[PDB]
Order: structure tokens, then C-alpha cells, then sequence
């Protein structure tokens, strides 16, 4: 979780030095740590070693890789997992779909990203808050001001109070098109924000109010 | 006569591709 790959490697070596065969869950944590540090080579070694010791990967293991690949935009490796999930008897859950959108987005495949969101709704499922944030980053990245607006107000149309990440993406799409009117409109929303403290501080510090020694 | 003189590494370690 914290991305301490060095400590994770020492745990695995300590277990092996004591003739202890680590569990399938224990390796998945090691695979998680390497993906946090973008060490794909060492992550796939641990994935390979799981089959060697008989600790076959679980569904969570195929998610540690997908999120690790999603951050780097390695949709070629993401499709390998997806093509492996179908024949492994694992149906595509919502978490798998989020990583696919995130991987395609970071890889620059905007058309294939929205298609996954288009094909996701056909297969029913239930998009969560991150899925809306996953598809919002796609439209924000490809400078879609009107599409982002329709994505944003629907986030609050269900009384969800979108997180600070979605707010920062709105400032990007407005700042990319130099729409200084909408930037000031959204900043005032973050300035009051009586419910959430993180928006207020981050919104205030964007304008430069908190750029002092004591105010930092 | 005929009785004389007593008569897996490299597996699960492939390229992910």
C-alpha cells in the first residue's frame, strides 16, 4: 500500500531463508509494492515466481498488475491480463474496467478509452465514483469543455460531492481553453466548501493565498 | 557359461510480452 518495495523484498527473502513458502496473498502485496515504484521487471518476476511455488494468483493479484500498468499507460500489458482473465474463468468486474480506461487514457488511446466505457454499460455492471473520475480524465485530457461540464454536474446531481481530483481536472480543461470565467466560478465553490476541508485548503493554495512561510 | 561372473526452472519464468 505504501510502496516500500525494498522492505517487501526483504520480507520475501526472510521467508525463503526460513524455508517458508509465502502465500498467494503475500506475493500479491509484493507485486503491489513494485508497481507503486514503477518497477515492472521486478513485479513480473514475483508474478512468475507465484506459479513456481504453487501460490497461484488470485483475483486481487490480477488487479495489482492492472492498476500498476494503468498508471504507466501500458495498455499492451493490460490487454494481456484481460485476455488472460477471460480464459481463467474470471468475469470482468468494475475494477477491471476502471484500470482499462485509466491504462488507455495514460497511453493516449482516447477513442479506445471511451469505447470501454461505452462497452461497460452494455454489460450492465455499476460504475462507481472512480469510474466517473476515470472517464472524466479522458474528456479533460482531450480538451472537451462541453463534455466535461456534462460529466461534472451529474457527479453532484446524485449528491456525491466529487473529490478534489475531479475539481482539479475541471480547472485544467477550463485553463487549457483559457476560459477564465469558468475557472473563477469553480474556485469560489472550493473556497467556501463548509463540508470538506481538503477542497478549501487546496482551492485556496491554488490562488496563492497560502504561499507564506507560516501559511504553507 | 552364462552364469560366469554374475551373468523445473525455465517454466513459469517466460517473457510476459
Amino acid at each position: 500500500k505504501g510502496g516500500l518495495h525494498e522492505d517487501a523484498r526483504k520480507i520475501l527473502q526472510y521467508m525463503t531463508a526460513k524455508d517458508v513458502v509465502p502465500s498467494s496473498k503475500a506475493y500479491t502485496g509484493v507485486i503491489e509494492a513494485f508497481g507503486q515504484a514503477a518497477l515492472y521487471e521486478e513485479a513480473l518476476v514475483a508474478f512468475n515466481t507465484m506459479h513456481e511455488v504453487g501460490s497461484n494468483p488470485s483475483i486481487e493479484t490480477f488487479h495489482s498488475l492492472l492498476y500498476s500498468f494503468a498508471r504507466g499507460g501500458l495498455f499492451k500489458e493490460s490487454e494481456v491480463i484481460l485476455s488472460r482473465l477471460v480464459n481463467s474463468g474470471i468475469p470482468r468486474n468494475r475494477d477491471t474496467f476502471n484500470a482499462t480506461i485509466e491504462a488507455y487514457k495514460q497511453g493516449g488511446k482516447f477513442e479506445e478509452a471511451v469505447k470501454t466505457y461505452v462497452d461497460m454499460e452494455k454489460s450492465r455492471c455499476d460504475p462507481d465514483e472512480r469510474t466517473l473520475e476515470a472517464v472524466l480524465s479522458v474528456y479533460s485530457c482531450a480538451r472537451l469543455v462541453d463534455e466535461c461540464r456534462e460529466q461534472f454536474e451529474e457527479m453532484k446531481a446524485s449528491d456525491i460531492l466529487p473529490s478534489i481530483m475531479c475539481y482539479c481536472m475541471m480547472l485544467s480543461v477550463y485553463g487549457k481553453t483559457e476560459s477564465w470565467d469558468d475557472v473563477n466560478e469553480l474556485l469560489e465553490e472550493m473556497l467556501s466548501n463548509r463540508v470538506s476541508n481538503i477542497h478549501q485548503v487546496i482551492g485556496q493554495m491554488i490562488k496563492g493565498n497560502y504561499d507564506d512561510d507560516s501559511n504553507w | 557359461g552364462t552364469g560366469f561372473n554374475k551373468g523445473d526452472i525455465l517454466f513459469y519464468h517466460r517473457e510476459f510480452c
